[PDB]
């Protein structure tokens, strides 16, 4: 038993929020058998009540607001409240046990071991929307405030160094040259290598700090991606294509890899150098107005040159993604294309593909080039009338040689982060690139049905009311006007011609098919707007052709909780009829499946499906065509363990075969949309004037 | 100076009237330009003495 | 009583970060008087004598003075705020928690609209304690030190001064008042507002089921036209003192400039004195012109300070705490009660004598006016009965905790109202933590599981208004569930099955064996049909019992009034 | 429910206040700066003319 | 739409095939009503709640 | 791809007769037809629309 969960189910009642313990076990106990101390916190933080684990001997108990819970490392844990000192008592919720009582301090000494958890519930978040753009960055930024701030502090001390070396210079030059002055060159000597050692290692830390900090706001950012990845409409995977959005998640990769890098920090120098700014007016205005005007030249030509390289690089944006498409799609089905030898059109297609993109990189990468030559142009241009100016304003005294070369120096120091800028223009221009397909997926509705009504267990009964169904807005309708009512515990059997629609009901139990019309009702509640999760971790579907993944046996089969003990894994396997063959294989259980059941047969992996949806113990199991697949003995094996399946579960058996649904408590017959019968299987059978009769006649 | 609210300075912000009123006028119209020339006046005649 | 004495306990609990307020409020008179130094040291010896390395020293020091000048303002400031969110917290907790227990003859005499303005008073209060007119109040007292060295300067125009001072004082002795008035005219006048404005849109429905925009439009022009012109007479006094503050202020600055004149002229004062006696007078002078022109914000903090004692004055239905009297066991009995709507109305109840025991399903039926709809208001100690005493298991109401019993008192009227919330939200009112399998049990027990089923949102569905978005019977219906969710020792049905159906009523009359079970339960309808299955009967005219038995006694017996109501219902 | 509703508004109030206060210093120092600026700028004109 | 001015009324009401919802996707509660009231006619109107 | 294109898939430049022809054969014609696309519709992913 888990007393974390008990617990926070009864702190959550306290501060008046209500909770399913099953719903925060689904999605917070991951790994069964105990939910921690960071999913512990996690989970509680899920119901907006704020929680921290915090450091308190037993003598600041008192000050401390209760009810707060002692966290104990045993597994253990218990509520405190109401510390008095009149009697040195402490009153005590016993989550095992679950009355309360109270304790004396010598044995509240024994109990307490210097942890305990203070929980408090603040209003709520106010809603909002708020679609994925640069502007995601802002609060993140906010987050980690004291970082970007330390950041600054090293990016200004970093100029001030940088401001030192044309000083000195300047200085050598004016005084150590003319008066011959030795023993001032040594002090300027050791000054000089101390800055430059300072700010070597000055710089190293600024860019370590910003990589660490860049690197945890992507971090949460991917979280943040897949989790509402995961949450999508199937509708929306069933428009796109897997490399589409392969692409648009190595996007957030790119980002990775822009803040992790020397972009920021160049702006940041480039912001902070008007330091240089001052000094150089100091020196002569006539020259610091040459590069005052020069800057407006750098501004309008990145202005100019930036849109262009965007579209370059829409375009090739484009051409990776239909590439990854491909490639994706191409190796994935690599059997067929072996089988129906069909390699020289695919070579074509991707020669085809593969040109385009090169074509867009080298326009690209012709663009960023004759960029970077424009700015160089700005640079040098300046630079020879900065000479010219100069030499004229060092002829006519005014001005010296040494503080000449310093202006020069300040100037060239000023213009090297625009250079290291236009570098890497191409990775700006990506981002922007990057940041917008990342929001091609952050922006679109989700199913995940927000909300606090936490609705509780299933009775199995289900209940179809008035209910018409298209596949797509102009297709033909698949069901008319079906009315059900399927009640709790009832075996049932669906049964019909091929497109009469009796294949639609599962995925209609299962919110993946929306009704153009009418409701399904799960124990009196609508699905149209419930929670997935709720409603499809409490029922089992198996369908004709299911798919695995590459991890075992026995992690395929639990699967849903990798917390099934071994004892349960076998019981599932053994009523499936799996568990024979699994044992006679050369790794027994723990063998690799392969790639969506390479290693496996068809017949087997049908099995294992059927084992994998019986472990998890559902309240509603369904049978979609399950044992079609499957040879006499495995189908016969199936059906004599159907006894034991359908012990309290509602089980709806959907087959093209009669013989499947004999032992049914209800059978219903279905012809293009319509039930036109139902009944038991000697009452349906004994009308030759009905479609059950002609089936059976016809299939015997 | 303290007198309440009556109804004379309540029908000056009746919003029926304000619609009717086309192009309205100040309170004090010609109250500035009297003041103003006044101070002129009074400039003048401190110059030439 | 609250009007101004319940402030110094607040400041005296925080008084010792407003003691640090004060110190760095002298410090900064002290970095204001510095500079003003550093001008006249300039003028004296700088521009006269000689010398550029002192007037940079004067520059550098005068730099790092006014840095840490601000700094120390901005942080004054912010600590006097700080500690002022305090007292506004807790004088709303107190506001609010004395607002809810009051009498319900308070609000059923008032408009929901006075209780709203009269609660934003609050948020006038906070804005005025957490803002800058209490530091230029500071600045204004702490400034005998710009006194002093002005003294020290010249004694003459620092009498010329210290008799401004005054003239200011009796400037706003006589132009506060009438300013008061006209902001309680306004402030009338906004209550009044509002109030029309809060009925209007609770009751849009009404308007606009029927044709009455016109109507509500000439009294919301009306009203705005007052209010409007009652702001224009508050922005007009304002306007005229802040113009006699600065007529008294400028006339002392031209006596000073004369004064200081001859004084220059002969002798006994530098040109740089002057100056620097200019500054501090300007610098005295700036909080009175800065507090001149929040004149309505301290006229307005005294009124709503009024109105919040308004509300805080009137006495409380609070609490009777003696012994903590344990749970009720459904025993009610009546002792010679009579009552009166009014005292100047006529009687309804003139002996009414009753003793129901625990778990007795007892029915209370008569025609309109008979008084049987004034029992389960005064079973909830909402009516004081003009003489006589209402007692439940055995104790009297009338000297018991009002909470603890309608906590322990569940009622169903025949109109119910709801909240702004989620169905759930409503059933789980007195417990929103509380498990929704118990909901929804409760929902069942009340048939109204069936209506919310063909609700798309499901028990999610948010009801409008009150009462807005459901029916009647749906209203009746999740009453009834709100009333059973809890674990009542009693329950009241005040023809709480009118609204509905004949199905509906069927559905929650095959249940009442498991609602009633284990509860004293009253049920008042004016329909016979309904109080068959009780355990008695009882039949009232006039505020008396004129007949009680089982059904089939009453109707046996056709003399009997039971006889005659039940052949007019059929 | 109410303290709350109270505690978050009398948090976001203040918040709006010790903005309006750093704002205000912000500008009271740009003034006091260009001050000390002038007085240094004039008495330098007043020694030397003009 | 209309900005004349429509003369007075006659109790003359007609429902041409109203369908009608709550909401944009919840249950239709009318299919298909048809129905004319002619001026001067006493119409009533029964059924079960829902 | 289409419907078309996947039973052309070994040869993607093959004329509708052969289609029409092949999906006779294997029985498919009728059900391609009562689809709105026709032998133009998209499979999805591995097929997963059909
Ligand atoms: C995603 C990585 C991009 C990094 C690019 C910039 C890196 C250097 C950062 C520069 C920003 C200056 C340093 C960050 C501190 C911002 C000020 C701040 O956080 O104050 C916080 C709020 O200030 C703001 O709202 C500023 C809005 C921008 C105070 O916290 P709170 O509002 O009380 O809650
Ligand atoms: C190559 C130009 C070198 C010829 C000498 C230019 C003279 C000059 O710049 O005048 C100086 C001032 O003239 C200017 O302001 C020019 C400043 C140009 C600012 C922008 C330069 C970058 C433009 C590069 C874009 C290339 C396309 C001072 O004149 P004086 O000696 O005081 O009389």
């Amino acid at each position: 038993i888990d007393y974390g969960l008990y617990a926070l189910e009864i702190l959550a009642q306290y501060h008046n929020v209500s909770v399913n313990p099953e719903e925060i076990k689904h999605r917070f106990d991951t790994d069964g058998t105990g939910l921690g101390l960071t999913s512990w916190l996690l989970a509680a933080k899920s119901l907006e009540l704020k929680v921290k684990q915090v450091k308190k001997t037993i003598d600041r108990l008192n000050f401390i607001s209760l009810p707060a819970l002692v966290w104990r490392e045993d597994g253990r844990h218990f509520i405190l409240t109401k510390v008095s000192k009149e009697a040195n008592r402490y009153l005590i919720f016993d989550l095992e046990q679950r009355n309360p009582r109270v304790l004396e301090q010598s044995e509240f000494e024994a109990l307490y071991q210097g942890h305990i958890i203070l929980i408090a519930s603040r209003s709520s978040v106010t809603g909002k929307l708020a679609k994925f753009d640069f502007t995601w960055f802002i609060p993140a930024i906010i987050k980690y405030r004291k970082i970007f701030i330390e950041t600054l502090v090293v990016s200004v001390f970093l100029q001030l160094f940088a401001l030192i070396t044309p000083l000195f210079f300047q200085v050598v030059m004016d005084k150590v040259l003319v008066h011959r002055g030795f023993s001032t060159l040594n002090v300027i000597t050791v000054a000089l290598s101390v800055v430059v050692v300072f700010e070597i290692i000055l710089s190293g830390l600024r860019t370590y700090i910003f990589a660490h900090s860049t690197s945890r706001i992507d971090v949460e950012l991917g979280a943040k991606l897949f989790r509402h990845l995961l949450a999508l409409p199937i509708s929306y995977f069933e428009s796109r294509r897997v490399g589409d959005t392969v692409a648009r998640v190595r996007e957030l990769d790119q980002i990775r890899n822009f803040l992790t890098g020397q972009a920021l920090t160049s702006v940041l120098d480039l912001l902070f150098s008007f330091i240089f700014f001052a000094v150089m007016w100091y020196y002569s205005p006539k020259l610091t107005l040459v590069i005052l005007f020069s800057l407006p030249c750098y501004a309008a030509w990145s202005v100019f040159i930036s849109p262009i390289l965007r579209r370059r690089l829409d375009d090739k944006f484009s051409r990776n993604a239909d590439n990854q498409s491909f490639l994706v799609e191409s190796v994935t089905a690599i059997n067929t294309i072996k089988a129906m030898a069909v390699s020289p059109q695919m070579t074509n297609i991707w020669d085809k593909q593969l040109a385009g993109y090169v074509a867009a990189g080298f326009k690209v990468t012709v663009l960023a080039t004759i960029g970077q030559q424009g700015i160089q142009l700005i640079q040098k241009t300046v630079m020879i009338i900065n000479l010219w100016l100069g030499a004229h304003l060092v002829i006519s005294g005014d001005l010296s040689i040494g503080q000449l070369i310093a202006f020069n120096m300040l100037a060239g120091q000023i213009v090297a982060p625009v250079i290291r800028l236009a570098q890497i223009w191409q990775d700006f221009q990506q981002v922007g690139i990057s940041v917008t397909r990342l929001g091609d997926v952050l922006n679109s509705p989700t199913e995940s049905y927000h909300g606090k009504l936490a609705l509780p267990e299933i009775n199995g009964n289900i209940t179809f009311r008035n209910i018409r169904f298209r596949y797509k807005p102009d297709s033909p309708v698949i069901l008319d006007n079906i009315n059900l009512s399927i009640k709790q515990g009832e075996v049932i059997g669906i049964v019909g011609r091929s497109g009469s629609g009796k294949s639609t009901l599962t995925k209609l139990i299962q919110r993946f098919y929306i009704p153009e019309n009418g409701q399904v009702l799960i124990d009196g509640h609508d699905l149209a707007l419930a929670d997935p999760n709720w409603l499809r971790r409490q029922v089992g579907v198996v369908l004709q052709d299911n798919v695995l993944l590459n991890r075992s046996i026995i992690d395929n089969i639990s699967l849903a909780n990798p917390g099934m003990s071994v004892e349960k894994v076998i019981y599932a396997a053994k009523l499936a009829g799996a568990h024979d063959f699994i044992s006679e294989l050369r790794e027994g259980y723990n063998t690799i499946v392969g790639e969506q059941g390479a290693g496996l047969s068809g017949g087997q992996r049908q099995r294992i499906a059927i084992a994998r949806a019986l472990v998890n113990n559902p309240k509603i199991l369904i049978f979609d065509e399950a044992t079609s697949a499957l040879d006499y003995e495995s189908e016969h094996i199936i059906m004599r363990n159907m006894h034991k399946i359908c012990k309290g579960r509602t089980v709806i058996i959907i087959a093209h075969r009669l013989s499947t649904v004999k032992n049914a408590d209800r059978i219903i017959v279905m012809e293009k949309g319509k039930i036109v019968e139902q009944g038991k299987h000697k009452e349906l059978l004994s009308e030759p004037e009905s479609l059950y009769s002609y089936l059976y006649q016809l299939q015997s | 100076l303290d007198t309440p609210v009556r109804e004379k300075d309540e029908n000056e912000f009746l919003p029926a009237h304000l619609e009717l009123i086309e192009t309205p006028v100040s309170r004090r119209p010609r109250l500035v330009a009297y003041f103003i020339m006044g101070f002129l006046v009074i400039a003048v005649i401190l110059s030439v003495l």
